[PDB]
């Protein structure tokens, strides 16, 4: 996150996964990112196209994440790292990354967790609000409609 | 895609955006109506007649409609001045400013900027144009200059289709082809609407010998026996005791508040200091008005707030009188003019700037004299200028006429010039369209462009122009651009030529910093003035002053050589005192209290500031030459420079703000 | 004039200002380069003999889509930088601002497009900035496309000629050229299809030999190390009709021979 | 006021609510509170929190710290606090009387005091060159020449906060000095001349190398001899 954009990365395309090899394992024990281990700097870059569990990267700019009052979004009231959102390709961009948009009802955060991820889950309440179960706190987010 | 010209309410607006408490005009309901259906509106009403409701109405029905208002004026002193009103008058609304100074809620519902400001915004692309639905356009009729028209012109054409306009202005000639012009090249639906006669109304009177003669009546009509009066009862210039005879005779009227124009910067502070003994705040108006004072001056230093200027202002603010000219430091100008808006100031010396916007109405104005020095000679006030300073006599609701006075000391005036300085159809300006070595030079790296098939649609001089740059080597004999040439292509303020040749004659490689900048000052101090320059400057900067003059004067005998026409400022130049300056600069820049600076400076404080002003563009120029040539080593002194004439007087914030 | 080689000392007088391809330690100014020494008034600097081209404002120049931005192109135009074409500086057909064409700036400019083009200004390095605000500037079309060196491209006023057989020669001032068939524009110069990759569906085979023939004598030209107009492109064309087949320009010996007929017609 | 472990009992009364500091972790699955450093624990509306050794800082709102330039980009600048790190960001709006026309002039390579106002865990922290909690400006802005020492963080801390901490006056008594100290682990010092400035440098390295603040007047005093 920044105050201008989020970044995400794009885990399935119409009830699909993308790719099929996540790459789980590889790195051996421990928890570590896809590109982290001791493959990742011997990787033959002229005879392949990309290495084990790598995939598509996208933009969410901040004045595409809702339709109306377009400039004065605040970024962190909306998503936070680790969340699960379900988004819509506006254009194809550069060779790095695509073009997002959540400006729509069903479009926005499906999955959470407290903490910032070290907590459990929570449940959508509001257009605008999630809550934890346990404990009964709440924070901000951009829920999509589910239902 | 057509104009059209214009000349049951309750039924037909049940729920107003915004109420007032008097009943509206004509021309505004009409307004509003027109507004409330969807289609642009040009209003052309006189003076004081209420334009501001409509802008106030559109803002209400963006806030209703949760959309974007756009506020424009040409002139940025009125930008604040409208931005201060606005955000008193709605509280509900967020207000933004953005100018060339400051930027201040940028993400606001309603932005009051500048036409440049509007036009660099529309190149960028930004995303706010797509929620704005009104762009007002305020005082149209001030933008028929050259600089004012082109910006103007390509902002409503670049502006997109879903944008209405309000555009609002005065009672000019040339109305209805703005409106087509528009409606032609937007094809939308606008229409004009114009109000029949001004709501208050203004007389014209005559002063001699302590009494007031009324010879133009409140249906401008003129009276011929009351003229021939005033001539049989006087059968040069104000003395010491005639404007105490007027500050009395008025006093005991009721008609106190008095703007005096007077078309000269020293003369206002003599009249102001020939009244003595006269006071207007008794014991708790001063005290509030030292309160004031003294709060608003806490932006500056301490040692800042001891110059003599602010000094005076005070001493004279006590007691109801203030004068307001050019000289004067921003904070001062500003200051004086929010106290008049206050009803503080009771009597006020004013010049010309005064009329031109700064909307500050007053009960009485009075002319010291319809004749003005323009430049070149003294010349009768034309009626355009004097319909300007006249009409900002009446105010709306607390006055029922308006009432003018012109002076006569000692001397009948005739009463020709009078009739036609007073009635006759005022006509619209025109430029002569100057051309410059730096437009010629640019004109010529244009690829294809014949230059000659342009100009008719001023050959003869085209022709001379070009073979002076033939002949000192600025372009060769197929007139392509040399490097000389391309050096005198970036420097635009006045004087290429000779700046060029003094480049490039290794001068300034041998001074400091500090002495570039204070040599630099003859090409932005015009020297007016008529005081004696400094018998001592120092050693140097003396050689200094006689190289500048021998280039010039050198430079002059070629342009004389292909008899081409000279204006006044290139004639006159070595005439004038023009290193007057030098002393002031060369202590701001090595770094003196600005206080000991003003007990030897032969100008103002106002005059002072301008001048560092001025002198920021020079410095960059010469830094931009620099990189042409490859000389690094005049590209490090024009930094240093620059770093060394800032100081923080000089970035004071605006009080209006 | 003076032949210098780098280190070696120019003047030892300490009245002339330094500028371009010189270095100096107090009153001694040396050369940086291999050159030639150059006076204006009081300024000394040495022209190197060889170099790349280097844009100035109000060039003419013909350049290569090379990568698509954010909100702007870059342009290869054979200088030491790429040119930045801002997209505030073309002309769209729709419309700037419509209640899109950020982020579907490939639908007129993409990877491999040539343009037409002028300098507008330069920045503090040297690299240009680009613009298309005129109905002479766009996409190119109808044509081929060859290349000479810049140093070869004699200065002038117009750098768009009309040539017999029905071509039209752009020459570009960094020494890319395109040779098309005329238009209507070029004809009268003596909406939303400026931005199509269609060809002219009506190109005959006289204008493609013409093509082929004005190719051809314009690289004999620059083998000979001729500088290229108008003029000596017409003549060079003229008289190479003695050959009837087009392919026996390329060989050495042709192209000298036209070479130095041009250069003795010229001369006599 | 005693030693503690991480993995330790807490010994806080669960009623009472306590305000956490440094080095004390609520658990967000268990909502339990347990300590995760080692060092002393010092309880005092009562604030707890465990004082540990460190190196390694990691930024905080209110604290004064000393960065260096490394990149000027079109709104504002970007700012190293320390090497290997995560750069800061300094606005060109966070200057004392700032506009859009009387813009700052700092190049990349100068050195700057400053404090730090955003610290939220998901962005990237922002300092200011002005306390805008109060409207004070007291020493913020460039430091021109002098020299830059590195040190922990808790000597620092002894520096800025103690007033019975030695150093800075027995350094007065051999020199007239400036000096600013940045909680993130940098000391800058001025001198008139550069050979006081030189000893000012020893003797604050010898110093931090120690642990016992009853020796620093011998070492200031050799120090200050040795350059003669
Ligand atoms: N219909 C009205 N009835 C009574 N008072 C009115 C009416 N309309 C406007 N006013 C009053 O006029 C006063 C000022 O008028 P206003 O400033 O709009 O004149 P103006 O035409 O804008 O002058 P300028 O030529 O400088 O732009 C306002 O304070 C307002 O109260």
């Amino acid at each position: 996150l920044s105050l201008q954009r989020a970044n995400v990365e794009i885990l399935a395309v119409e009830d699909k996964p993308s790719p099929i090899d996540s790459g789980i394992g590889s790195n051996g024990s421990g928890i570590v990112a896809a590109g982290g281990g001791s493959g990742a700097a011997t990787f033959s870059v002229s005879q392949a196209s990309s290495d084990l569990g790598e995939t598509f990267r996208g933009i969410i700019r901040s004045q595409d994440v809702r339709s109306t009052d377009r400039d004065r979004v605040k970024v962190i009231e909306c998503f936070k790292p680790g969340d699960i959102v379900r988004a819509q390709v506006l254009s194809l961009g550069d060779g790095t990354n695509y073009y997002l948009t959540t400006a729509r009802n069903d479009l926005g955060v499906v999955f959470a967790r407290a903490a910032n991820g070290a907590g459990g889950l929570m449940y959508a309440t509001d257009w605008q609000m999630m809550t934890s179960p346990v404990t009964g706190a709440t924070e901000k987010r951009k829920c999509a409609k589910p239902f | 895609e057509w104009a059209h010209v214009v000349d049951n309410f309750d039924e037909l607006i049940p729920n107003p955006a915004r109420s007032w408490p008097f009943e509206l005009d004509t021309f505004q309901k009409e307004a509003v109506y027109h507004l409330e259906q969807g289609d642009s509106v040009f209003v052309a009403a006189h003076t004081s007649a209420g334009k501001t409701v409509v802008a106030e109405y559109a803002i209400a029905m963006a806030h209703r409609n949760m959309t974007k208002t756009i506020y424009t004026s040409p002139i940025k002193a009125l930008s604040n001045q409208k931005f201060r009103d606005f955000k008193e008058t709605f509280d509900d609304v967020n207000i933004g400013l953005i100018t060339g100074d400051v930027q201040i809620n940028p993400d606001a519902n309603c932005l009051i900027m500048t036409t440049e400001i509007l036009r660099s915004m529309l190149y960028r692309g930004a995303d706010l144009i797509r929620d704005v639905e009104f762009v007002i356009f305020d005082q149209v009729h001030y933008v028929n200059d050259q600089d004012r028209g082109v910006v103007w012109e390509e902002v409503i054409i670049m502006l997109p289709q879903h944008v209405k306009f309000i555009l609002l202005s005065a009672t000019v000639p040339n109305t209805y082809e703005f409106a087509n012009w528009i409606g032609r090249t937007k094809q939308k639906n606008i229409y004009v609407i114009s109000t029949p006669k001004r709501p208050v109304p203004l007389e014209i009177n005559i002063w001699a010998k302590k009494e007031l003669i009324p010879v133009i009546n409140q249906n401008s009509e003129f009276l011929e026996a009351n003229f021939r009066k005033h001539k049989e009862i006087l059968n040069d210039g104000p003395s010491k005791k005639t404007w105490p005879e007027i500050v009395n005779y008025l006093r005991k009227r009721e008609l106190l508040p008095m703007v005096v124009f007077v078309f000269s910067k020293k003369r206002c502070e003599e009249y102001a200091d020939w009244l003595e003994g006269i006071n207007f705040c008794n014991n708790k108006e001063k005290s509030q008005i030292h309160m004031f004072i003294e709060k608003s001056i806490t932006r500056l230093k301490k040692e800042d707030r001891d110059l003599p200027q602010i000094l005076k202002t005070r001493s004279l603010l006590e007691r109801g009188i203030a004068v307001h000219h050019g000289g004067l430091l921003p904070i001062v100008k500003e200051l004086i003019e929010i106290l008049f808006s206050k009803g503080f100031i009771k009597v006020l010396f004013a010049t010309e700037t005064f009329a031109m916007g700064l909307n500050l109405p007053t009960r009485t104005v009075i002319f010291s004299s319809i004749r003005k020095h323009d430049g070149n000679g003294l010349r009768e006030l034309t009626p355009g200028e004097f319909t300007q300073m006249a009409g900002r006599a009446g105010r709306r609701g607390l006055d029922s006429t308006g009432t003018v006075i012109v002076m006569a000391y000692n001397s009948p005036l005739s009463i020709a010039t009078f009739k036609e300085v007073t009635m006759g159809v005022p006509t619209r300006l025109q430029s002569q369209f100057r051309l410059t070595y730096n437009m010629i030079l640019n004109l010529l790296r244009i690829e294809a462009l014949r230059v000659e098939e342009m100009i008719k649609y001023l050959l003869p001089d085209y022709e001379k122009r070009l073979a002076v740059l033939k002949d000192t080597e600025f372009i060769d004999q197929n007139h392509n651009v040399l490097l000389k040439g391309r050096v005198a292509c970036e420097i635009n303020s006045g004087y290429e030529l000779v700046l060029t040749e003094l480049i490039l004659d290794n001068f300034l490689g041998s001074f400091e910093p500090e002495e570039i900048v204070a040599l630099l000052s003859v090409f932005v101090y015009e020297g007016k003035t008529r005081e004696e320059e400094p018998p001592i400057v120092t050693p140097r900067l003396a050689k200094g002053k006689q190289r500048i003059e021998e280039i010039y004067k050198k430079m002059l005998c070629v342009f004389n050589t292909h008899q081409i026409p000279l204006t006044q400022d290139e004639a006159e130049f070595l005439d004038r005192k023009r290193f007057a300056m030098m002393n002031v600069v060369y202590e701001w820049a090595r770094g003196l209290s600005f206080k000991e600076i003003m007990e030897m400076s032969p100008e103002a404080e106002g005059t002072v500031v301008r001048v560092i002003t001025w002198l920021d563009e020079i410095c960059r120029e010469v830094k931009t030459a620099s990189i042409i040539i490859g000389n690094s080593t005049l590209h490090m002194k024009m930094s240093r420079a620059q770093e060394l004439i800032k100081r923080d007087i000089v970035f004071a914030a605006s009080l209006y703000l | 004039s003076q032949i210098v080689t780098p280190g070696e000392l120019v003047t030892d007088d300490p009245i002339w200002m330094r500028g371009h391809g010189t270095y100096f330690l107090d009153n001694m100014t040396y050369s940086s380069v291999a050159g030639t020494v150059s006076r204006v008034n009081r300024l000394l600097s040495v022209i190197p003999l060889k170099g790349r081209y280097a844009p100035e404002t109000g060039d003419h120049v013909v350049g290569r889509i090379a990568e698509v931005g954010n909100k702007r192109w870059k342009v290869d135009i054979g200088g030491k930088q790429h040119a930045v074409l801002m997209l505030g500086s073309v002309n769209l057909p729709g419309g700037i601002l419509r209640r899109s064409d950020e982020l579907q700036m490939r639908s007129f400019l993409k990877e491999g497009d040539l343009l037409n083009a002028e300098v507008q200004s330069l920045f503090q390095d040297g690299s240009a900035s680009l613009h298309t605000r005129s109905l002479k500037y766009g996409k190119l079309r109808n044509g081929m496309f060859c290349q000479v060196p810049s140093s070869l491209i004699v200065r002038a006023k117009n750098h768009t000629h009309n040539l017999p057989g029905n071509i039209t020669v752009v020459l570009g001032v960094n020494g890319y050229i395109w040779l098309r068939k005329t238009s209507q524009m070029d004809l009268a110069r003596d909406s939303w299809q400026i931005y199509s990759d269609e060809n002219d569906p009506s190109i005959s085979n006289n204008i493609r030999q013409a093509i082929c023939r004005y190719a051809n004598v314009i690289k004999a030209l620059a083998f000979c190390e001729i500088g290229i107009t108008q003029q000596r492109i017409v003549s060079a064309y003229e008289a190479s009709m003695v050959y009837s087949n087009v392919g026996e320009l390329i060989e050495k010996n042709v192209m000298e021979s036209i070479g130095s007929d041009i250069l003795t017609a010229e001369k006599m | 006021s005693t030693f503690i472990f991480p993995g330790d009992s807490f010994p806080v009364d669960p009623t009472t609510p306590v305000k956490l500091g440094p080095g004390i972790y609520c658990d967000p699955n268990t909502q339990e509170i347990r300590p995760v450093n080692t060092g002393v624990l010092h309880v005092s509306v009562q604030t707890a929190y465990i004082d540990y050794s460190s190196k390694r800082y990691i930024p905080s709102v209110n604290d004064f710290v000393i960065g260096v330039i490394i990149g000027t980009f079109s709104d504002s600048y970007k700012v190293s606090l320390q090497n290997f790190s995560s750069s800061v960001s300094l606005s060109y709006m966070a200057f004392p009387n700032a506009s859009k026309k009387n813009r700052p002039t700092l190049q990349v390579g100068d050195l700057v005091y400053a404090r730090v106002c955003t610290a939220e865990k998901e962005l990237e922290a922002e300092i200011e060159c002005f306390d805008s909690t109060t409207g004070r400006d007291a020493g913020f802005g460039i430091l021109e020449d002098g020299m830059i020492i590195d040190v922990n963080l808790n000597f620092a801390r002894q520096l800025l906060f103690n007033n019975d901490f030695p150093l800075l006056k027995v350094l007065a008594a051999h020199t007239k000095f400036e000096v600013a100290i940045g909680l993130n682990g940098k000391i800058w010092v001025k001198c008139e001349e550069l050979s006081n400035t030189l000893a000012c440098y020893r003797t604050i390295m010898e110093c931090c190398q120690k642990n016992d603040t009853a020796a620093f007047k011998d070492i200031a005093k050799r120090q200050f001899k040795e350059i003669l």
